[PDB]
């Protein structure tokens, strides 16, 4: 298939795997994703991180 | 040329944005590690210090002793596509016959799906939001019947004129999209791009859309950005004549292709407002169930 | 040797003994648009030392009663030093943000307060209290300046959301017992390259008390709580005459 | 043309049927996306990141609030006596209905994985203290005192430098996955009681105050997942949204 | 014209014809006319067990 | 036959759907295609020729049409006095209707680009003069004197041999895109402010006339592109076409 | 006077930072311009009417009578095109019937 | 679109009929299955006790 | 395919990229276009040009 | 906040009894003669 790069997640980390039948690429289902994930960004965003069995604060 | 050792030693305009963290593959859930009981001096996992900020790194294997446990569970239907790819009501159109609000057979309405709690709960979770969607129309009469009748709907983006009748000369539709179906043949569907002007949606924009002194009267402005507002959606009888019938059309958006920003507290109070997170001051309520004591189930 | 710390930018220098680590916001340090990302054509200017620097703007005072402020960036440094009037002088601005958050007391005082970030912080109104007149919040409280304002209702931040989930936000506590200072490291958060610091605050601070101070008669009553920040890679454009809003 | 033979399920419209739909507006692209910071792949990252959990879930009216985010701890008379109780059930009425987890635990039928609560103390730096956190599997009644509760998985918490502590509430299940649980039938799938109990005693000097307050931060451990989407049970919305 | 909505444990279910449940904003919900043929799905095995 | 299944879109009309549809007239082919100049490919070939700016928007009656055409500049009395102001908002009403650029960008939803105008000096060869346009990015209010004009970007005229100048309206905007800018919360898109004033002033000799005319060119930078097709604002037509 | 449009750029007008500018011209074309149906014709089949009240009607090929469609063609000279014509039908009411 | 043609059967629900039908849980995946003692593959197991 | 060259466009230096069912080649889909433009046929037909940094009129 | 605005350092009392403030040399002439009351205070150094 060789149409249109207008989708919403093109350009993006996460690879997809759609179908399609219209020169445009946003008709496309929404398919599978890749399953990455990163708690940290949001859990643990510390400048110089501790490990588990130190005591956080020395 | 430069020739001023500050200047040469200077980060002055790096783009490179340097992250701290980057994602790991997790198709399933953590498996679960043997443990023995360690009675060490100087390790000391159990305790945290929450003021820095980040979560406890604690893990079950350093709590208990703990057996093997090969975890296959599968952690997919989390994605933000699973959980947003799912199509829900987000407008209704009302074209009665001798009504009060749409008693000329066509009806304009404002691309917003702010309306519905259920829906607007979900995305309100994240503060930026990117996606295509798909758009289904269910049209029937109010009592779920449905009649021979043919209908037009029209996207008319911003600057496009808004139809003002049944037979408003806009119609023509020879450059807006329109569909023309019949209320026998089934739903009405289509696939929508991002349209914003932006790089993404925002379901909050802590701010004013224009300078200038924001006295009173334009205090309603406050919170709306045009990135956010993609035009009006019209529908109309096709006809010179008034529709023998009285309709309802029910819209429903089903996002595909999500990326989203910037997590938020979800909402905890009942929704008042489309444009706003306006609250019922004299009926604040906790966010859940409540109890007689804190020592007593 | 992570309970000490020195912050140095600009010509000022932040000191502090007992500190709990440093939070980098979503996980990413700020840095300058580049070529992909910008779109407006005309070459920044990028002022660098005169305004990357630590601007100390407000007091408050801790209180057994508080009930938490805010402040808007960045509203809060619009009218302060040449950051300002950079900020006044150009259309478009950008910068990220290094917060410090200062609030000491003794061994003896009690207490913890919650300093977090929140991202397009909009405030929303009691509604009449019945939530039948649509009332909207006036200038001074969306864009309260270097003052701050005071929350009127905590638990829900006053924009419905439960402040219980405000942790989901880059944040920090000042647990009087452990630390006596919050730091947060924040990157320019916007759906845009650049955009107006007059008519859009990209965030908001919270400093709220969840554990409220407690002390004995005859200790030092008065709490001061002090905030500090320092703008990080500023980059202005779109040059004409100064406007203040 | 083509011999074709329609099958049931024609026409039909499932909401979350995911096919393809033709496009409007023909060879349009969208703005480039530049970089934002804090980009969310999987509502998992949510569910690891600690939210304040309302173990002190009591008081209601409006000016009041802000109290069921912390509990008390104070002097006693040295009998080990009881803290404070809560069910574990994170998908269940209560206080987890204060955390994002328990949130958005109610996007999904059933769940699996341990569970976390760490307890941060805001009392004086004078204030020491140890306490004994237990979490009691399925088929134990609420301990009647902390010689039971001990029996149980458990922590024994020393106030100090490090102003927290964390419990785990390990995945103890019959069944790969539990469904939220409520009472009746459903109790089937309850996680067990968490509570907490004096091991000593909250010891403070002349100068300090005689009560302090603890915050209870909750998230799941990253053996926990969730399956099957469904509504949340509340839907925020009286009347029409005007 | 008919709804039919599959509500799992611990989803709202619907208490009127106008509930607000029917918004079925994740829930998975199928629309039919009584003129359409026989609506039709595939459900998978869905026990914890 | 063969199992398929309808989905929902079935019979629709979609008016930009491009499909395949049934040949009326097999086997016929078309006149061959000769050669014809000017053969357009892209509307933005179009945007980037100039057409005449009305910036002397104010007389309407048909007699005096042809004088929006043009604004004139004369003698002054050297207090770099204002020559005339006009909003660089392309796709809004005002001057920007009359050019071939504005009605073409009627048909966008979007806009993004640099837009130039070229202003051309009509006077007599004997007549001097320097004028200062300038441009101000959005925020500014229209500037009071040449002294607050002067801080935007701007160009210095000098009137000679070249009959004309360009002032070029750098894009200088927050979002990649534009959409049309209009009283109201669209005005977030304006583009700003173009005001043209005495740099020094209007110097002619005995026997040349005290009054000439300026003639305003604009059209698109190459860096200007449009997106999402929409039916231009006006319809002409009132009754049905006989 | 030349005759050409002004080839001054933003680059030699004032000092300008590099933009790596990735914005679509293929909205842009004459087919993504054109290929949109829309409204060129009407015909009337009335009853007891005076136009056409013997069943049948005759359109002449013209496109011109709406505004809207002829206002755009009319932006070139010369147009060599294919097009898809759509035929919708209904009652004065928009009511379908069986005819 | 491409050109089809409705042959008899059409719209016909046949209960032994063995097609397929779209998913109403798009990603879900199933408990894992663990082993269970005396499975059964076929009747015919059964007639021989 | 091995249709027919009935096409408007057939002879076009645009390549077009299309989808069609029928012998006759017309009754093919809008497809996608080629991407060139030539602005100067409109906005520079001069027969001797000019440099930018030049005197137009010398 | 007007002092803030120039050369400044944050002290948080603690174990380290002492901080230090530098005055760095911020002068439009190579060298300073003694400055004073008068025109000679074209050499003063500045305020702490
Ligand atoms: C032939 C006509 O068919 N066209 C159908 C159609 C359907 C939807 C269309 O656009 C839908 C855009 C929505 C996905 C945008 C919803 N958003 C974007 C963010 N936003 C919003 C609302 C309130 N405050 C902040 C943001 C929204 O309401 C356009 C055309
Ligand atoms: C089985 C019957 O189906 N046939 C349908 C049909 C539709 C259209 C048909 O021809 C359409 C030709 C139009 C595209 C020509 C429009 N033009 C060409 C130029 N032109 C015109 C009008 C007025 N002044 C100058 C030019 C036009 O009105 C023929 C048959
Ligand atoms: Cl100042
Ligand atoms: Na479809
Ligand atoms: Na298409
Ligand atoms: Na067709
Ligand atoms: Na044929
Ligand atoms: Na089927
Ligand atoms: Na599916």
């Amino acid at each position: 298939s060789h149409e249109n790069s207008n989708s919403a997640t093109e350009g993006s980390t996460i690879n997809y795997t759609t179908i399609n039948y219209y020169k445009d690429s946003y008709a496309a289902t929404a398919g599978k994703q890749s399953l990455k994930q990163d708690p940290d960004k949001f859990a643990n965003p510390v400048k110089d991180i501790f490990t588990e069995m130190a005591a956080p604060l020395k | 040329g430069d020739r001023v050792a500050d200047v040469i030693e200077s980060s002055i305009g790096d783009s490179v944005s340097r992250a701290l963290t980057h994602a790991l593959p997790a198709p399933t859930g953590q498996n679960t590690q043997v443990s023995s009981h360690r009675l060490d001096t100087g390790k000391v996992p159990a305790l945290q210090a929450a003021e820095i900020g980040a979560s406890s790194n604690a893990s079950d294997e350093s709590m208990i002793e703990t057996r093997c446990v090969l975890n296959s569970h599968s952690t997919a239907e989390t994605t933000l596509d699973s959980f947003f790819s799912r199509a829900g009501l987000v407008g209704e159109i009302d074209l009665p016959l001798k009504g009060t609000t749409n008693p000329n057979g066509y009806a304009n309405w404002d691309i917003d799906i702010t309306g519905y709690a259920q829906m607007r709960r979900k995305v309100e979770l994240f503060t930026y939001m990117r996606f295509d969607a798909e758009f289904t129309f269910v049209a029937c009469t109010p009592t779920g019947e449905v009649v021979p009748q043919l209908l037009q709907y029209m996207f008319v983006p911003p600057g496009a004129p808004k139809p003002d009748s049944r037979e408003s000369l806009a119609w023509q539709t020879a450059t807006n999209p329109s569909v023309f179906v019949k209320l026998s043949d089934p739903p009405a569907q289509v696939s929508v791009p991002f349209m914003s002007p932006a790089s993404a949606y925002q379901w909050f924009y802590d701010g004013y859309p224009t300078f200038g002194e924001h006295k009173q009267e334009k205090d309603l402005e406050y919170g709306a950005c045009p990135n956010n507002m993609m035009g009006t959606f019209s529908v109309r009888t096709v006809g010179t004549s008034k529709s023998k019938y009285p309709l309802v059309v029910r819209i429903y958006m089903r996002m595909k292709h999500v990326r989203a920003w910037i997590p938020r507290p979800m909402r905890n109070q009942n929704y008042l407002f489309k444009a706003n997170p306006n609250y019922a001051g004299n009926s604040i309520k906790p966010t859940g169930a409540s109890r007689t004591a804190i020592t007593t189930l | 040797s992570d309970r000490v710390a020195q912050l140095t930018i600009g010509n000022s220098t932040i000191t502090t003994q007992e500190a709990a680590n440093i939070i980098v916001g979503y996980g990413e340090w700020p840095s300058y648009c580049s070529d992909s990302d910008a779109t407006a054509v005309d070459k920044p200017t990028r002022p660098d030392v005169s305004v990357n620097r630590f601007y100390t703007l407000d007091t408050k005072l801790w209180e057994k009663s508080s009930k938490g402020w805010y402040w808007k960036f960045p509203d809060v440094l619009t009218e302060t030093g040449v950051f300002g009037q950079n900020a006044q002088f150009h259309y478009l601005y950008r910068s990220g943000f290094c917060i410090h958050v200062q609030c000491n007391a003794s061994k003896f005082h009690q207490g913890a307060l919650l300093v977090a970030v929140l991202p397009e912080y909009v405030i929303g109104t009691v509604a009449g209290g019945t939530g039948t007149e649509d009332t909207h919040p006036p200038y001074k409280q969306t864009q309260p300046g270097a003052d701050g304002f005071e929350l009127q209702h905590p638990y829900v931040l006053d924009a419905g959301i439960p402040i219980s989930q405000l942790t989901v936000c880059p944040h920090q506590w000042i647990n009087l017992r452990t630390n006596n200072c919050a730091t947060i490291i924040v990157p320019y958060i916007n759906a845009l390259p650049f955009d107006s610091a007059l008519n859009h605050c990209n965030f908001g601070l919270l400093v709220v008390p969840i554990s409220p101070l407690d002390y004995d008669q005859g200790a030092t009553p008065v709490i001061p709580i002090t905030i500090t920040l320092a703008p990080m890679c500023s980059e202005f454009a779109g040059l004409r005459q100064a406007v203040t809003q | 043309g083509f011999p074709t033979e329609l099958k049931p399920g024609t026409n039909q419209f499932l909401t979350t049927d995911d096919g393809v739909s033709a496009p409007i507006l023909p060879n349009f692209h969208p703005t480039p996306c530049i970089h934002i910071p804090g980009e969310v792949r999987n509502l998992l990252e949510l569910c690891q990141v600690e939210t304040i959990l309302e173990v002190n879930n009591v008081p209601t009216n409006a000016t009041s609030l802000m109290e069921r985010l912390r509990f008390p701890v104070s002097a006693q008379a040295g009998k080990g006596e009881l803290c404070a109780v809560f069910r574990a059930d994170p998908g269940r009425n209560g206080p987890w209905q204060s955390t994002l987890l328990g949130q958005l635990c109610g996007y999904y039928t059933q769940w699996s994985g341990s569970l976390e609560v760490t307890f941060m103390f805001t009392g004086s730096f004078m204030a020491t203290g140890k306490m004994l956190i237990a979490y009691t599997p399925p088929g134990g009644p609420l301990p009647k005192d902390r010689a039971t509760a001990m029996l149980g998985t458990h922590v024994i918490w020393d106030f100090g430098l490090q102003s927290s502590v964390t419990l785990v509430i390990p995945w103890i299940s019959n069944t790969h996955y539990r469904a939220h649980a409520r009472d009746g039938v459903f109790d089937y799938y309850t996680t067990g009681l968490v509570s907490i109990w004096y091991q000593t005693n909250y010891v403070v000097p002349i100068g300090a105050p005689n009560t302090a307050y603890i915050i209870a931060l909750a998230a799941a451990q990253k053996n926990f997942t969730m399956k099957l989407c469904k509504d949340a049970s509340d839907i925020l919305q009286t009347g029409t949204i005007q």
